[PDB]
C-alpha cells in the first residue's frame, strides 16, 4: 500500500 | 473524528489480484521479452519503445511478489520491500515520460523536418538519460526511505509509512503531476503544432498543383477566381467578382488578398472538402484508412475533379483501402484524369505510394498512427486511478466531506483501477500486430 | 507544541517597507508606463515584453495599497483585499512564464531559423494567451475564495486564510513549482539547445572556408591534415599522419574519418582557441563584447591566421570593441589577409558588418545577449524568497527542527527577501539602457 | 500575509 503515514495515535492509509 | 475503516475483501486479495496479475505477468514477461531480443539487436521512434519496453520488463519481473503480498504474507525482506516499491516509482514515471519524448520527436520530424536529423539524434541518444531516467532514479529517493516492511494482523506487509498527512498530500499531488497533468501537457501541445503544420503542408501542395493566386483572375472558363482554386462567381461581371471576394474575406480589397488571407480561405475549403468525404459511403472508408500524408493525396483530387469524381475510381480506391499502393498507382497512371493534368498526376500519385513529399529530399517516411494509438491507450489505462486518487485527495484537504461509504467506496475504486492500470506493461508489446 | 511566537518590527513594518515599496512604485509606475505607451503604439522579442510590461504594470499600481497596509491598516473593503492578492498571483505567474516564451522564441529563431517564422508567430501572436494568461487568471481563483480583511489588535487586516496546514503546504508546494522550478526547466533547456546549435554553425562557417577534408591531405606545404584544416604531423611520412589520426579519434582509421568524428574534433580545436582568446590581453576584451555570431567571426580569423596574427589588426579591433562596424569592415578590406584569400575575408568581413550569416536568406539579426540578462536578473531578484520558503515548508514537513529562533530568523528572511523581490518590475524598463 | 491558517485552536502563518 503507497500512502500511509501517522495522524495521532493512528497509522491511516490513503487507499491504494 | 476517529478514522473509517474498511475491512479487507479476501476475494478480492485472494482470487481477484493474483489472477489480473498472472495474466499480466505472462503476457508481459514474455512479450517485453521478445521486443527486447527482437528490436534490442539483429528508426528513432522504435528506440524509445526499446527503452518503454526496458522500463515494463523491470516492473513485471517485479509481479510475482506483488502476488504473493497479496494472498499470504511479505516473505522477502526489507531490501526487496524497497525495490518493488523502487522499481514502481521508476516504471510509471520513466514511463510516461519515454511517451513524451516520443511526442516530441514527431514535433521535430514533422514540424521542422527540413533539418531536425541532428536534435533528433541527441534527443534519442544523450537526453533520454539526462530528462527521464535519472530524474526517474532520482525521484525513487522516498521509496528507499519510508518502504518498510511492518508485522500486522499475524503477517508482515509491505508499505510506504510516511510521517504525517502533510508529507503524504504533498507526494501524492507531486504523482498527479509528474504522473498526468505535466507530460499530458507536453504531449497535447506536441498535437496541436503538428496538425497545424499538416494542414499546412496540404495548402503547400495545392498551391504547386492547383496554383496561389493573390489577384482575381478569369480563369479560361471565364469564372472569376482567387486564391487556390476557390471560385468566386460565374456572372460575367468583374464587380459581382469583386463583391464576394469581399464577403468571403470581410474587409474591402480592391480585388487583391494577401498569403494569410489566402490559406484562411483555403483551410475553409479543406474543412467543406473533408466534410464531404465523411460523409460519402464509398470515400468515407477509404480515408480513415490511409495516414497524414496520404489522406491530402486524397483531398487534392476531390479539389480538382469533386468527390463524385474522385469516387469514380472503383480499383484503385480498393486498392489504395487494400494498402497495395504500386497497384493503385498503376491504374490511376493511365486514367483520363492522367492525360488531362499529367504532372500533377503523377506527383498525386507518387505521394499514393510513397506516403511522403518526395514529388515536393528522398524517401523519408515518418508515421504517427501508430505512436498516437499507443499514448491514448496508456492513459485509458491510467485515467480511472487518476481520477480515483483525486477524488480521494479531495477528501483528505476536506474539499469533500461525505462520511465512511463514500470514503471507502473510493478506496475500492482506486483497489480495482490501480490493478487494471498495470495492463499498460502489454500495450507496447501487443500493438505490434 | 504551541506556535512558535513571532515579534511584529515597528521600524520594518512603519519605515523599511513603506521606504522600498514607493522606490520600486516610482521607478515602476513611470519605466513600464513609458514602455506601454512607447512600444505599445508608434520585433518578436519585444512583443513579449510588451506583454511582461503591461504585467508589472498591474502589479506596481497595487502597491500603494501594500505600503499603506503595512504602516496603519487596511482602509479598503474586501472587494480590493481580493484584488491586491489576485492581482499578485497573476503577476508572478504570468512574469515568469512570459520570459519562457521569449525564450522558446530564441529557440525557434535560432535552432529552426530557415523555416520557424510561422511558429514563432502564433506563440506570439495566439498561445500566449492559452499558455499564459488564461491558465495565470485560472489560478487565482484561490485568491477569491481565501483572501479575505480579518479584525486583528485594533486594526484591519488581508490575509490569505486557508482551512488547514494540509491546504497551505500543497499551495506553497504548487507555487514553487509553477513559479521557479517548472520554468527554469524550460529556459534552460532552451539554452542547452542554443548553444549546442551556436558551436555547430561555427562548424558549418570553417566547413566553407577552411573546408572540410573527410580523407587525409596532403596541403601545400607538404603537411599532413584531416577535417577542418586540422594538422596531424608536419613530418615527411605518411605512416606518421597516419599514427597520429589513429590517436587523435580513438579508433584505427585507415585514414579517413567520418562527419560525427571531423566535427568532434574540430569542437576540440575551437575550445582550445577560445581558451587562446580569453587568455589574451588584445582579443580577450574584443571578444568579450561581441555577441555569438561575431565572436563566430573572430574565431574562423583566429583559426586561420592564428591569435598572434589577429591581434595585430589594432585599428579594426578597436572599432569592432566600439562596435563601430562599418569602419571595422573597411580597414580589413585592405589587407594581406585580403589579397592573399579575398572570398573567404569578404565573407567574414560582411559577419563582422551585419552580425547575421548572410555570406552563408538576408537582412536577418537575432540578438541572445539583452534575453540572457533579463531572465538571469529576473530570478536572482527571487532567488533569495524561494530559497526562503523552502526552507519554511521543510520546517512544516518537520525534515528540519531548531526551535524558534531558527523558524522566526528564516520568517524575517522571507520578508525582507519579498520586499527585495518587487525590484522585478523595473529590471524590464531599465534594461533598455 | 499570503500563507496564513487554522491549527486547531490557533491562527498561523507561515511568514511572508
Amino acid at each position: 500500500r503507497r500512502a500511509c503515514y501517522q495522524k495521532x495515535p493512528y497509522r491511516r492509509c490513503r487507499g491504494x | 473524528k476517529e478514522p473509517c475503516f474498511r475491512e479487507e475483501n479476501a476475494n478480492f486479495n485472494k482470487i481477484f489480484l493474483p489472477t489480473i496479475y498472472s495474466i499480466i505477468f505472462l503476457t508481459g514477461i514474455v512479450g517485453n521479452g521478445l521486443v527486447i531480443l527482437v528490436m534490442g539487436y539483429q528508426s528513432m521512434t522504435d528506440k524509445y519503445r526499446l527503452h518503454l519496453s526496458v522500463a515494463d520488463l523491470l516492473f513485471v519481473i517485479t509481479l510475482p511478489f506483488w502476488a504473493v503480498d497479496a494472498v499470504a504474507n511479505w516473505y522477502f525482506g526489507n531490501f526487496l520491500c524497497k525495490a518493488v516499491h523502487v522499481i514502481y516509482t521508476v516504471n510509471l514515471y520513466s514511463s510516461v515520460w519515454i511517451l513524451a519524448f516520443i511526442s516530441l520527436d514527431r514535433y521535430l520530424a514533422i514540424v521542422h523536418a527540413t533539418n531536425s536529423q541532428r536534435p533528433r539524434k541527441l534527443l534519442a541518444e544523450k537526453v533520454v538519460y539526462v530528462g527521464v531516467w535519472i530524474p526517474a532514479l532520482l525521484l525513487t529517493i522516498p521509496d528507499f526511505i519510508f518502504a518498510n516492511v511492518s508485522e500486522a494482523d499475524d503477517r508482515y506487509i509491505c508499505d510506504r509509512f510516511y510521517p504525517n498527512d502533510l508529507w503524504v498530500v504533498v507526494f501524492q499531488f507531486q504523482h498527479i503531476m509528474v504522473g498526468l497533468i505535466l507530460p499530458g501537457i507536453v504531449i497535447l501541445s506536441c498535437y496541436c503544432i503538428i496538425i497545424s503544420k499538416l494542414s499546412h503542408n496540404i495548402f503547400e501542395m495545392l498551391r504547386i498543383d492547383e496554383g496561389l493566386r493573390l489577384k482575381i483572375y478569369k480563369d479560361t472558363e471565364g469564372y472569376y477566381t482567387i486564391g487556390i482554386g476557390h471560385l468566386l462567381t460565374k456572372s460575367p461581371s468583374l464587380n459581382a467578382a469583386k463583391s464576394e471576394l469581399d464577403k468571403a474575406i470581410g474587409r474591402n480589397t480592391n480585388g487583391v488578398i494577401t498569403k494569410d488571407e489566402a490559406e484562411k480561405l483555403f483551410n475553409q475549403d479543406v474543412d467543406a472538402a473533408v466534410r464531404g468525404i465523411l460523409r460519402n459511403a464509398k470515400l468515407k472508408p477509404v480515408y480513415d484508412s490511409l495516414d497524414a500524408v496520404r489522406r491530402a493525396a486524397l483531398i487534392n483530387m476531390v479539389f480538382q475533379m469533386g468527390e463524385t469524381g474522385v469516387a469514380g475510381f472503383t480499383n484503385s480506391l480498393r486498392m489504395l483501402q487494400q494498402k497495395r499502393w504500386d497497384e493503385a498507382a498503376v491504374n490511376l497512371a493511365k486514367s483520363r484524369w492522367y492525360n488531362q493534368t499529367p504532372n500533377r498526376a503523377k506527383r498525386v500519385i507518387t505521394t499514393f505510394r510513397t506516403g511522403t513529399w518526395d514529388a515536393y529530399g528522398h524517401q523519408k517516411r515518418k508515421a504517427l498512427k501508430p505512436t498516437v494509438i499507443l499514448i491514448l491507450a496508456f492513459f485509458a489505462c491510467w485515467l480511472p486511478y487518476y481520477i480515483g486518487i483525486s477524488i480521494d485527495s479531495f477528501i483528505l484537504l476536506e474539499i469533500i466531506k461525505q462520511g465512511c461509504e463514500f470514503e471507502n467506496t473510493v478506496h475500492k475504486w482506486i483497489s480495482i483501477t490501480e490493478a487494471l492500470a498495470f495492463f499498460h506493461c502489454c500495450l507496447n508489446p501487443i500493438l505490434y500486430a
